[PDB]
């Protein structure tokens, strides 16, 4: 375990976002992020360095998540401007400009199928815009405080969400309802992604444990004492044998998602980590944070 | 204490085989500086192994790794810790001495350094290993209730703490406990005087924790509107006396000054809060309450920077990196262009983490529109400024629609937006002219360039 | 401006939890 | 008033150069509140310090308290309300260099004021707002005080 | 149970609720109880 690669002031603001294509398909040759500078800069990832490919702007407020379709070597990206833009990563052009209307708009999450482009708001309701529609298509009826967080799973069976409350909210995106509810927490959920394989459901909450329940059955599969601090960010790899969550003290730990044992702590974060993403095969780790810059942990 | 350090200078120089000296150096260097402390068990440990091989007895390697554990030699306290009970699990014929008491302690120490070392299950389970053996002791069933509190106060945390009062009622600190819990949902204001004047009786007395709790609720009744109705001047008062009273029995009381200066400053003597809360911080300014009360009286001078430079040094723990108080206490005197641009940074950064609150969600817009009309009332300003100012201003006015629709306010209606919506709309009218300056610079720059390449050719 | 910044500013001051001292023997 | 700056100080080094002077001694000292930086020499023999000593540092204009400027020259025999009244170590010197980050375009972001006390050297270095009260040739009291903590 | 009074007796506890409420430094009430009550008496 160490770091591959770094650059120093990456941005010129805090990165917000980082988003790396973790399939075989060109997708994964790019990183795109999205920074409080409104500078979504899409690099390549060429010749084991992190060139610079794209400099996409327009964003009014910092750039609060980028996705990058499973599919096709295009990304979809959101601000608290509540105007969700898109834009493809090898000509680095705008697709569109879904106006959110008022200005309550939140983190995406790209389906699988890159179909559907869910998104968070004050309503507490999840709007699942097209993507090639830019409508509100359907909106799961599932109000409360506000949907901090959601994420599609990597074939397409569940949907979580983080509210305020911590209440999981498990969807179902081939019908459309509500089937569990999730309520082991009840710090406001940061962040949150699905297994592989879609079974285990890992839940970044400000207490600091990263408690992972399960979805077949939506059952606790055990405590994970993860971090002092709130837990940030939470990613796997795509072998499915660990998985790294980002702390509020500047610290990655590569948690083992079989043995819930730490099996590396990084420390080359100058500030705190907003986000972590793994590579295509899990070997390479981009993570970036308010110190502005961009990290490539190696796990060989 | 003195006189036994006096004598351990004298048994410290010459050497008439100390064995123990360092014992008994250590053993009052534990409150004085930690260092000294660990010198000495430092030499101890070997000193104790020439004679004889005989072993470390467990209680030493035990008090100094509770040294290291108050230090960021936590690892290091943890192998001290373990070894302690691997000793003291081998002190088989030592039932005078209680080898098992070595061990509990030791455990504690353990469980409470897990509990530190970002491994709460580690404690948890070793707080269960003591109860399972000895549920009569009480800091194993309190820290156990606290690891749960940080998931939430209405976990068995709050269950452990009410029982662990019912076996001691008279232990003042799980009853200080059960007030803090209290403290979260502050619906209990007035309320909290009577679970506060429980342990209040002369037996306890002179609890000075208790008088300082009981000033702090009362404080709390402050920042009212109603104190022109001999309302909260009497609550002020009261806590005075209060504050008073903790100063008479005890001088060195730095909450005591600190709430004193905290009135003063609600009387606006900001001066005598001032100086006061300045004798604070020289006798400790580590803790959180200064950083504030300070700033917010450096602030009050309009002109400001240890007030930022304050809130970025409470900011640096990583308790609340993100922080919305902060910068609601920040966002003041925004006119500096270094205010204005960087206050909306600072917003954004609050409000991607907590989006709900409307206090946000307006001053971003006052912050928008105050820039707005910065550049849109008279300034022959940059073109692509008038451009994006027109931007801003739109997502000023979109604001301005959804916060009226909001129910629930800063414990103030919001109804005065109105006053915001015609400053937009004239700020509009103000765009549609700064353009057409805008274009007339265009054509000027334009003709300026033109008349510039002419004398080039001419060379 | 018509006005500064709203802002509850109030001069607030916690007390300190109990420091569950290690046990020094 | 006349107070150019004041901070919370501890003394992190004494001499890295090794005792240049048996009676002087540089302090390397951090300030706690602004994080700028201190080069001081003081009078080690009649005001000594250590490592990890904490003081006040109240570097002042003048030592009246009423703010009303001193002539420079020396006289005892004063009533006067004085600032020194105060303290238990102040030196009078010569502000006589202001160093900079300053680039052709933009300004500088830290300053670092250089003073001279009849010979005694102090470096002040930090971020620029705390070091405004300072300009090159101008007289300044030192004015600093050990925290007992 | 004796395991009560087993380490109740050698626990060596070295700081409480009181201490940290304390100053450690010189700062008496002479100092402060002066401008309390000058600021009355302006009053």
């Amino acid at each position: 375990y160490g770091i591959l690669f770094k650059q120093e002031q990456a941005h010129d603001d805090a990165i917000w976002s980082v988003a790396w294509g973790t399939n075989k398909k060109e997708n994964s040759e790019t990183v795109v992020t999205g920074s409080l500078d409104d500078l979504v800069k899409v690099w390549k990832w060429r010749d084991e360095r992190l060139d610079l490919q794209w400099s996409l702007e327009g964003h009014q407020l910092g750039v609060v998540s980028v996705d990058i379709s499973h599919t096709l070597p295009i990304a979809a990206s959101s601000s608290l401007d509540a105007h969700i833009r898109l834009w493809d990563l090898e000509n680095g052009k705008q697709i569109k400009s879904i106006d959110a209307g008022p200005v309550d708009a939140w983190t995406l999450a790209f389906s699988p199928d890159s179909q559907y482009l869910a998104t968070g708001t004050h309503v507490g309701k999840v709007n699942i815009f097209g993507v090639e529609s830019g409508k509100k298509e359907y909106s799961l009826d599932t109000r409360g405080k506000f949907i901090l967080s959601i994420a599609y799973s990597p074939d397409g069976k569940y949907l979580a969400s983080g509210a305020i409350d911590g209440i999981i909210n498990i969807f179902d995106i081939a019908t459309g309802k509500l089937l569990h509810t999730l309520e082991g927490h009840a710090m406001p959920i940061r962040s949150l992604t699905f297994s592989p394989d879609s079974q285990l459901l890992v839940t970044a909450s400000d207490d600091g444990y990263i408690k992972i329940y399960d979805v077949q059955h939506a059952n606790l599969a055990g405590t994970l004492s993860g971090h002092a601090s709130w837990v940030l960010n939470v990613a796997f790899c795509p072998d499915d044998t660990h998985f790294v969550s980002s702390s509020s003290d500047k610290s990655v730990k590569v948690w083992d998602v079989g043995t819930r044992t730490c099996v590396h702590t990084f420390f080359d974060h100058q500030d705190q980590v907003w986000g972590v993403k793994y590579n295509g095969n899990g070997s390479k780790i981009v993570s970036v944070g308010d110190d502005q810059e961009i990290h490539i942990y190696d796990c060989p | 204490r003195d006189i036994a350090k006096g004598h351990l200078k004298k048994v410290t120089e010459q050497y008439p085989d100390d064995v123990e000296a360092w014992i008994e150096l250590a053993q009052i260097l534990e409150q004085t500086d930690i260092q000294g402390a660990l010198s000495a068990y430092g030499t101890a440990t070997r000193i104790l192994q020439e004679k004889v091989q005989a072993d470390v007895p467990p209680e030493i390697l035990n008090n100094v790794g509770a040294l290291h554990f108050r230090l960021g030699n936590l690892g290091e306290a943890k192998k001290y810790f373990l070894a302690s009970l691997d000793r003291a699990k081998a002190e088989a014929e030592h039932d005078e001495h209680y080898y098992n008491a070595i061990s509990v302690t030791t455990s504690y120490n353990l469980a409470r350094l897990y509990e530190a070392m970002c491994e709460f299950h580690e404690a948890e389970k070793l707080y269960k290993n003591i109860l399972r053996e000895h549920p009569n002791y009480v800091d194993c069933y309190l820290r156990l209730g606290a690891m749960a509190r940080d998931k939430g106060n209405f976990y068995e945390a709050s269950d452990w703490f009410k029982e662990a009062l019912q076996i001691n009622q008279d232990h003042p600190d799980a009853w200080s406990l059960i007030g803090n819990l209290h403290l979260a949902k502050q619906e209990w204001g007035p309320g909290q005087k009577k679970f506060e004047r429980i342990l209040k009786q002369p037996s306890t007395q002179s609890d000075t924790y208790s008088m300082l709790a009981l000033g702090n609720v009362w404080l709390q009744t402050l920042h009212q509107p109603t104190r022109d109705r001999e309302k909260e001047k009497r609550h002020q008062d009261r806590a005075l006396a209060i504050y008073k009273q903790v100063l008479r029995n005890d001088a060195k009381n730095l909450y005591a000054a600190n709430g004193i200066g905290a009135v003063l400053a609600h009387k606006g003597y900001f001066r005598e809060a001032r100086d006061v809360f300045a004798q604070v911080r020289e006798a400790t300014a580590d803790i959180s309450d200064v950083w504030l009360n300070l700033a917010h009286i450096y602030v009050e001078q309009k002109q400001y920077i240890s007030a930022v430079q304050m809130y970025e040094n409470c900011l640096r723990k990583f308790y609340k990196h993100q922080n919305t108080e902060v910068v609601l206490y920040l966002a003041r005197a925004l006119f500096k262009c270094g205010k204005l641009q960087e206050c909306k940074q600072t917003l954004l950064k609050a409000r991607h983490v907590a989006p709900s609150d409307t206090v946000l969600m307006f001053n971003v817009a006052l912050v928008l529109q105050r820039l707005a009309t910065s550049v849109l009332k008279d300034e022959k300003s940059n073109l692509k400024e008038v451009l994006n100012a027109v931007k801003e201003l739109e997502l000023a006015h979109r604001y301005f629609s959804y916060l009226s629709k909001v129910g629930d306010k800063m414990r103030f209606d919001l109804a005065l937006a109105a006053t915001e919506a015609r400053q937009c709309s004239d700020l509009l009218s103000q765009a549609q002219y700064h353009v057409a300056r805008a274009r007339k610079q265009d054509e000027e720059e334009r003709e300026l360039r033109a008349k510039q390449e002419q004398e080039k050719e001419l060379l | 401006e018509r006005s500064g910044v709203v802002c509850r500013v109030k001069y607030c001051n916690s007390l300190p939890d109990i420091p569950f001292d290690p046990k020094f023997i | 008033a006349g107070i150019l700056f004041e901070d919370i100080f501890d003394v992190k080094d004494i001499d890295p150069e090794g005792k240049k002077f048996d009676r002087v001694s540089r302090l390397h000292c951090e300030s706690e509140s602004f994080k700028m930086d201190l080069i001081l020499d003081v009078n080690i023999q009649i005001y000594p310090v250590d490592l990890g000593d904490k003081f006040r540092l109240v570097i002042a204009s003048t030592l009246y308290e009423d703010g009303t400027l001193d002539d420079g020259e020396y006289n005892p025999t004063d009533d006067r309300p004085s600032r020194a009244d105060q303290f238990e170590y102040v030196m009078y010197g010569k502000v006589y260099r202001i160093e900079g980050d300053e680039t052709s375009t933009e300004a500088a972001t830290r300053l670092s004021a250089y003073v001279s006390y009849g010979g005694l050297l102090m470096r002040l270095q930090g971020d620029a707002n705390n070091l405004h009260g300072f300009e090159v040739d101008s007289r300044v009291y030192l004015l600093m005080k050990k925290l007992a903590f | 149970v004796d395991v009560t009074r087993d380490i109740v007796s050698r626990e060596r506890v070295w700081r409480t609720r009181t201490t940290i409420l304390q100053s450690t430094g010189k700062n008496f009430s002479k100092n402060i109880f002066a401008i309390l009550q000058s600021v009355k008496a302006r009053e």
